[PDB]
RNA sequence: CGAUGUCGGCUCAUCACAUCCUGGGGCUGAAGUAGGUCCCAAGGGUAUGGCUGUUCGCCAUUUAAAGUGGUACGCGAGCUG
RNA sequence: AGCCAGGAUGUUGGCUUAGAAGCAGCCAUCAUUUAAAGAAAGCGUAAUAGCUCACUGGUCGAGUCGGCCUGCGCGGAAGA
């Protein structure tokens, strides 16, 4: 059982999804296929966050999450790379309205009741990375 | 309100004043407006959990020299010069 | 540190919520982890159930104000309140489901009408639709 | 390291420390380190405890040394018989009785000041008390 | 073991310990921080 | 005091006998006998035993919670029994029990013969695990100590005779 | 100061332990072998040579080791000079 | 004090790096479900995992905690 953020349409390279899922014990051609068949309506240049569960005759079943927080920030405020000293250097500005757009995305994964309450969890996810509330 | 209990002084002097700190207790004086200066003796356990509080030395204290109430306020304190004690307070009637 | 200022509020909050509700439910959450729980608040929250852990000292004075007098011998042991302010039911039928699929805790006791209901009758509120169901 | 600018003289006599300390409150700060002994203490020790509380606060806050160590030192060196004058200068001191707020510290929390002045107390030949700015 | 005059607890697993009149400073977690004063 | 407070329940097949100091305690698994330290006074009374301090005596609490704690684990030696396992760890590390003596190969020259007190009696569900039963609480664990002695768990590999409770930190060998 | 012979060697020692080896043990940045450091321990043991008056030191080659000090810097009514 | 239970979500926070996912460093240190859970006090992994703490619900059932002024002791303490 391991944790792994995978490209939209890209599954497949060695170096980040290679031998950190294939030394447990799961096929590197069956997943490859099966998560960009069923990632194909997700946007192009958006990582989408995947869990493997594995089981003791080496079969696997996926559960696909919605792109992460620090992800959707980036693509919003028009940046690639975030801020290395956050809150000492502004990198980009999001609007009231760009908020609630992250926050209805991430409304099944997310551990709030109301709006207001998944919009102050994208709020703290903002400020620890440079972005400033404009 | 804070209460403090004393009784006057039967003796003066360096002697007698170093014989009421080695006996846990510490002079002070009363003085001001028409009245004669009052010498009295402290608790020194007591007097000194007191001053520990700031309103201590902004507030009107009442004494109780021998039945009689006399209300006060702090004007100055001598301090032992290196122990969590006192050696001597002037107290000002109001 | 629970300073008894804030014993209080939580005597009163539970006070308040004890008079407008409907249907209590009583239970055991011990050996349930955290991923369970803010699932049952979401399934809780949606049917218009309030969810908490309180002292069980602190429940025998906020059941005091009458009519749940009757719970009192079910606070001895891990407690959790579902207190149904919208509709009556929708927790007794949210727990029974929660208890078989996790297996872990019993279920205490239920209570509606300012009636006791032992630990084998909870089918009685299990069992009853919605309003909403009379037309 | 502390030390006189000038000095009307040159050599002091050896003199004697009897008494009790002049300047017993904390009188700049909020948090003082105390004299509870008495003996003498060096340029070199004011310096090496000076140092010790610097680096512990950070340098966040403000410290002020109460003592300044006017006194002149001298030494007759080795293979040197008594007398043929009075030794030469070698270091300095300031007379410290019991009662005399060393250093004095405020811009910190009481716990940091605390440690700051266990730090520097470990570099004094005389014993130390933590003292708080009293009301009169 | 680490024998000196100024024994002290090192770790919150450190427990200051007295065997026959001599300080010991006895621990569960670091076997560096066994400690005797002398 | 908090101990010496809290009674000893004295169960049904469980004889007392009280001469003084001397506390004789028979029941089916065994009979135990100690000496109370002086500062301590003992009562019977009913299915119970309390303990309490003697006048004059200073350390009299510290006694007395010492002796009420000792006569529980004889009440319980003399019924239940108490049970201390050992697991060897090692390659060629084997025992066997011939009677009252534990065979032991420990990677010695020569095979470690461990001869048992009065009481204590083991037994090999395994070639790498001893099983101790007996009635006191102190010889037991005495016994289970001495074994353990002959090859005590190296922090390398965790190799030697181990308590079967026993948590065995390793660590790594010095780089280059 | 009406005399208490000075360095080193030779011979002969005796004590302390702040232990060089041998013995027991704790921690190790202790796999093993072999070390490092500290604790306990004074029972015994603890090189011959080259150079130099040397003690010392440098060097050669040993040894389990070639300890540190006190004894009028032990020892000339014992020797040497 | 002991023992039972939990110690979650966004999220693998951002930057950096072959990797840094509380746990090499650097900067920020909010917000959500909350009984409570630090954008993490330590050990562990190549990085993950895994173990435990801070904190909190249960159990128990009456005391518990550590500063101050002080008396008398203890270690610190090896020699011919
Ligand atoms: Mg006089
Ligand atoms: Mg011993
Ligand atoms: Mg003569
Ligand atoms: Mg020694
Ligand atoms: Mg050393
Ligand atoms: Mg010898
Ligand atoms: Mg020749
Ligand atoms: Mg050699
Ligand atoms: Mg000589
Ligand atoms: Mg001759
Ligand atoms: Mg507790
Ligand atoms: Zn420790």
């Amino acid at each position: 059982y391991v944790k792994l953020q995978v490209a939209a349409g890209m599954a497949n390279p060695s170096p980040p999804v290679g031998p950190a899922l294939g030394q447990q014990g799961v096929n590197i051609m069956e997943f490859c296929k099966a998560f960009n068949a069923k990632t194909d309506s997700i946007e192009k240049g958006l990582p989408i966050p995947v869990v493997i569960t594995v089981y003791a005759d080496r079969s696997f079943t996926f559960v696909t999450k919605t792109p992460p927080a620090a992800v959707l920030l980036k693509k919003a405020a028009g940046i690639k790379s975030g801020s290395g000293k956050p809150n000492k250097d502004k990198v980009g500005k999001i609007s009231r309205a760009q908020l609630q757009e992250i926050a209805q995305t991430k409304a099944a994964d997310m551990t709030g009741a109301d709006i207001e309450a998944m919009t102050r969890s994208i709020e703290g996810t903002a400020r620890s990375m440079g972005l400033v509330v404009e | 309100m804070f209460t403090i209990n004393a009784e006057v002084r039967k003796e003066q002097g360096k002697g007698a004043s170093r014989r009421l700190r080695a006996a846990n207790k510490f002079p002070a004086i009363i003085y001001g407006g028409k009245e004669a200066p009052l010498a009295i003796e402290l608790d020194h356990d007591k007097v000194m959990n007191m001053q520990a509080k700031a309103e201590f030395y902004s507030e009107v204290l009442t004494i109780v020299v021998d039945g009689k109430e006399i209300k006060v306020k702090a004007q100055d304190v001598q301090r032992h010069p290196y122990k969590p004690k006192l050696q001597h307070i002037d107290f000002v009637r109001a | 540190a629970l300073n008894l200022q804030d014993k209080q509020a939580i005597v009163a909050e539970v006070s308040e919520v004890a008079k407008g509700a409907l249907s209590a439910v009583v239970a055991d959450s011990r050996g349930v982890t955290v991923d369970k729980m803010t699932e049952l608040r979401k399934a809780g929250r949606e049917a218009g159930v309030y969810m908490r852990v309180v002292r069980n000292t602190l429940l025998r004075r906020a059941v005091e104000g009458t009519p749940f007098e009757c719970l009192k011998d079910a606070f001895v042991g891990p407690t959790l309140i579902a207190y149904v302010t919208e509709h009556p039911g929708a927790a007794a039928r949210l727990f029974k489901e929660f208890a078989k699929a996790n297996a872990k805790f019993e279920v205490k006791a239920a209570a509606f009408e300012g009636e006791l209901i032992p630990a084998s009758q909870i089918d009685r509120l299990a069992t009853l639709p919605t309003y909403e169901e009379a037309i | 390291m502390l030390q006189p600018k000038r000095t009307k003289f040159r050599k002091m006599h050896k003199g004697r420390n009897r008494g009790l300390a002049q300047g017993t409150d904390v009188s700049f700060g909020s948090f003082g380190l105390k004299a509870v002994g008495r003996g003498r203490l060096t340029a070199r020790q004011i310096e090496a405890a000076r140092r010790a509380m610097t680096r512990a606060v950070k340098r966040q806050g403000k410290i002020w040394i109460r003592v300044f160590p006017d006194k002149p030192i001298t030494e007759k060196p080795l293979a040197v018989r008594m007398g043929k004058g009075k030794g030469n200068v070698e270091y300095w001191v300031a007379l410290i009785q019991p009662g005399k707020v060393l250093y004095e510290m405020d811009g910190v929390p009481e716990e940091l000041a605390r440690e700051a002045f266990k730090l520097a107390a470990a570099k004094l030949p005389i014993k130390t008390t933590f003292v708080t700015k009293t009301v009169m | 073991m680490k024998v000196r005059a100024s024994v002290k607890k090192l770790c919150r697993n450190c427990k200051i310990v007295k065997r026959d009149g001599v300080i010991r400073v006895i621990c569960s977690a670091e076997p560096k921080h066994k400690q005797r004063q002398g | 005091s908090r101990v010496a407070k809290a009674p000893v329940v004295v169960p049904a097949g469980v004889d007392v006998k009280i001469n003084g100091q001397v506390i004789t305690i028979k029941g089916k698994n065994g009979e135990l006998t100690r000496t109370l330290n002086d500062a301590v006074e003992v009562k019977h009374a009913d299915n119970t035993l309390t303990f309490g301090p003697r006048d004059g005596y200073a350390d009299g609490w510290a006694q007395a919670g010492t002796a009420r704690a000792l006569l529980n684990s004889m009440v319980i030696g003399v019924t239940e029994g108490f049970t201390k396992k050992l697991q060897l760890v090692g390659v060629g590390y084997r025992a066997a029990v011939k009677g009252n003596v534990i065979n032991l190969s420990l990677g010695f020259s020569h095979p470690v013969d461990h001869q048992l007190p009065a009481g204590i009696t083991a037994e090999c569900p395994t070639q790498t695990e001893i099983v101790l039963k007996g009635a006191d609480k102190q010889v037991i664990g005495q016994v289970a100590a001495d074994l353990r002695a002959y090859r005590r768990p190296e922090p390398y590999k965790g190799k030697g005779v181990r308590y079967a409770d026993e948590v065995v930190r390793t660590k790594e060998a010095k780089k280059k």
